[PDB]
């Protein structure tokens, strides 16, 4: 069993992050320091500097030759056998959409790993699980949020074929899309308009206003919206230039010279205090925790804390793995939301108060809920 | 539904001519009067002529334009003409029709020069 | 002499010190990140939370039973050799003003000490003189920020007696303030009224307004005054807690728990990266960095690097420092100069333009000076 | 300089009454007309109620002794006189001049009340 000693060292790497949202929450809330324009300054600078230089701190130093292959295919299962049921539901249920396909999928599949992940389970595992934790922030980072971009690009860009080309859109040759635009989800007016050819053949080009289509095209659309938000994004090149450092400073043994080194260091310094500071400013600017209802929250933490962790019981037994791996595996899955899968849903409105609730409704219930089942795995 | 645009009605013609362009609209389905008309120059920066909205009532000119440029609304063929009057020389560009079915769609299919 | 190596431990401490200040006056004036409401609100946190919770992990760690007293002596009669022939002066001249006793006392004898002096003069002489520098920081912020404060008090409450009581003020016999105001300089409408008694005793009452005295009584309204502006500052906090937990954690080995170690240190981690973050938005919000003209300010980088570095050469030399105490001494005093004078020269309007150059054009030349000091006294 | 206020005009009287109240300046500078009147009851938030400033144009009165409290400046005995006329009850409270040599100078000696 454990004892009482291992409960101080996990509460030793946890109170200390819940003093830096509790401090930042009371200066808007209760003493009022902070105007919401003020706080917007804040959260911006936490999205853009602090948090892509700490996850370049962690994939520099992690090692991609000595990965553990087999506790890394057990996390990449978890995410097929979900993403196929999903798939059978919105093609044989009548009522399947692709507004909850992305839903339920961020809810059950997506955890908090970077901030809250790798000092919780260090405390309770040791160093040799904070090195596993690494191995699924570069699997999410470059695989899994990438996906889901391409999910939320394919759903705005047929809307806007479906809405305005509704009985002529099989005669479509090609779209271009001129580069003003960066998003086509209706917050800019759109203006299209279209080539007529000699034998109806029709060239579609979205432009900006001023006061089915085959799969040859529908697939060079969507590759060209990707590619426009995938360059304005500070998480791919905080993984662009982390992996390819780490594949070369492991192999020829290069160690990385101390004024770059320390260059860095003096702001991924600022990245796990202020990361936390800034997401209980944003649950001091909500107008309720439970913004969703009382029955669209229970459905937002029996996904997240039940069907996540009864998901990889099933997909890290049916691979391989026993003992620790086992318990490491199916504690990392019910961790609370991350920020991202929210970042995305409030852009393009794909239900952003369900996610909304998710994260922030997630942390406060989040450590008695993983404390229940570090004691129940341990008996 | 094999939709097809034809336009017409493009020549050569001095300064202070008369011309009548045509817009035969066909193979659409139940079509909204929004249908318009402006230039290309090969420079850039194109310029809107007119317009021949829902009712009839306001028409959207230019500045140089307004008072001499007659449009006219035919519902039974489906064609909006433009008659053009005093045709300055400043016309040499190509000039087509953008009939809007929810998206715009247009030809180019002009012979419109004035010397 | 020196070696080149040494070259490098000095540049691998102060290089990443400019590289978080150009990244932020960058993203202002080069790529137009920050709204200028949006970095109102980064200044804000630096000037609560990130210094003030830097200075107490410097104090707290402090021993203040073996501080190197010898040391200390030369540093507090700089500032009594400098504070006394500014009294032969607007004593004895014509023209002498209290606007310029405080200017030249704060340009020539207060520098940065605590973010960029103990990183630098801890890669150029070793860890020893990192631990004389936290007791200057401790010195500053306890006397030479209060004495100040003072000043400042003393200034403004002489201007609004002068002018509304200017033949009449021989008589007044106490001078109550109501809590409503916390600074008399100009800033609210401040409506004065008098009693007058039946032998020509008068009792003034300094009120908000809606649309020479005895010095047994000049005394009573400035501590009044002060203490009002002292409970409402976070660096008395840090001071206060900061030296009462060194004089405890040094006598009995009382060794402070890991809950609240890390409570603290994961804001103070913040410290040194943000404080140069805000220094450089700073430098970006400002018309042209040098705001006061050529002549106003070669004056104030000559006062600042001549005549500091020239009355702690004399007030080393006369109490007993040789070797490298006295080198120490003299390159500490050709730091640029501290943030706070700027703060209270800003809200008193006692040149703040002066004191915005010495601060920006301060720090930019800061590094050719005080190596040009290190090779000449290495020699 | 020896200043020195003298107030007088107090004294006990009933609902529809007259007083007339007195405020004696003397032993002063170059005075200024900004001398005032106002009540303070043994509640608090005051009130204040006329004004004998600088032209005699305007005279700030309050919304209910509009017109009915008659003010008056007398530079020459340097004594301002405010004339109460239908002398509600609500008067208790004491009654004292605010002469403003920059910093405003006040007494205390009175006896307001009306029964
Ligand atoms: O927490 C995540 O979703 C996450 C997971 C793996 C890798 C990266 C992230 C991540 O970028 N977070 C965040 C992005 C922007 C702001 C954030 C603020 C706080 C915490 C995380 C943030
Ligand atoms: O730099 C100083 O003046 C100083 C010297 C000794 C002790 C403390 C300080 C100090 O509080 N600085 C600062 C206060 C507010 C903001 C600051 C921003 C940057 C740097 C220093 C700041």
């Amino acid at each position: 069993m454990i004892t009482a000693a291992d409960f101080y060292h996990v509460m030793t790497a946890m109170v200390p992050l819940y003093v830096a949202m509790i401090l930042a929450y009371g200066s808007v809330k209760w003493w009022k320091i902070f105007t919401p324009d003020q706080c917007s300054g804040i959260n911006r600078f936490v999205a853009l500097f602090a948090v892509p230089l700490l996850s370049f701190h962690f994939i520099a130093a992690n090692n991609p030759y000595a990965m553990n292959l087999r506790f890394l295919a057990a996390d990449s299962l978890q995410k097929v056998i979900v993403l196929s049921l999903l798939f059978l539901w919105c093609k044989l249920s009548r009522n399947g959409s692709l507004d909850w396909t992305i839903t339920l999928f961020s809810l059950s599949t997506l955890p908090n790993t970077l901030v809250m992940g790798i000092p919780l389970l260090k405390g309770m595992y040791g160093n040799f699980s904070g090195d596993l934790m690494v191995q699924i922030v570069v699997l999410q980072c470059i695989i899994w949020y990438t996906l889901m971009l391409f999910l939320f690009e394919y759903r705005g860009a047929k809307l806007l074929i479906s809405e305005q080309f509704p009985d002529t859109a099989g005669s479509i040759v090609s779209i271009h899309v001129d580069s003003d635009i960066m998003s086509l989800d209706g917050r800019q007016p759109l203006e299209t308009e279209a080539e007529i050819k000699e034998d109806g053949k029709l060239h579609v080009t979205v432009r900006r206003s001023n006061a089915m289509p085959p799969t040859s095209v529908m697939t060079r659309l969507i590759l060209i919206m990707v590619w426009r938000k995938l360059i304005r994004n500070p998480n791919s090149y905080s993984s662009l230039f982390g992996i390819t450092w780490s594949l070369i400073s492991f192999k020829w043994n290069i160690e990385m010279p101390a004024l770059i080194a320390k260059s860095i260091s003096i702001l991924s310094d600022a990245g796990l205090g202020m990361a936390m500071f800034s997401l209980g400013l944003f649950m001091a600017l909500n107008p309720r925790i439970i913004a969703c209802g009382n029955r669209r929250a229970a459905f937002a933490a029996a996904m997240r804390f039940v069907v996540g962790p009864a998901v990889m019981l099933v997909a890290s037994y049916a691979v391989g793995l026993r003992g620790v791996l086992l318990h490491v595996a199916i504690i990392q899955a019910a961790l609370p939301q991350g920020i991202v899968p929210f970042v995305f849903a409030k852009e393009y409105n794909v239900h952003p108060d369900i996610l909304s609730t998710a994260v922030i409704f997630g942390m406060l219930i989040a450590l008695p809920i993983t404390l229940l089942y570090y004691i129940l795995l341990g008996l | 539904s094999q939709v097809q645009l034809v336009e017409s009605g493009g020549g050569l013609v001095q300064a202070g001519g008369s011309l009548r362009l045509s817009c035969a609209a066909s193979g659409f389905p139940v079509n909204i009067s929004w249908m318009e008309w402006y230039r290309q120059v090969p420079g850039k920066e194109r310029e809107w002529v007119a317009a021949i909205q829902s009712t009839g009532s306001y028409t959207w000119y230019a500045d140089s334009v307004k008072g001499r440029f007659t449009i006219s609304r035919d519902n039974a063929k489906n064609t909006v003409y433009l008659q053009m009057n005093s045709l300055k020389p400043e016309d040499t560009a190509v000039y087509y029709c953008r009939v809007k079915v929810g998206a715009y769609y247009r030809g180019q299919g002009t012979q419109v020069t004035v010397s």
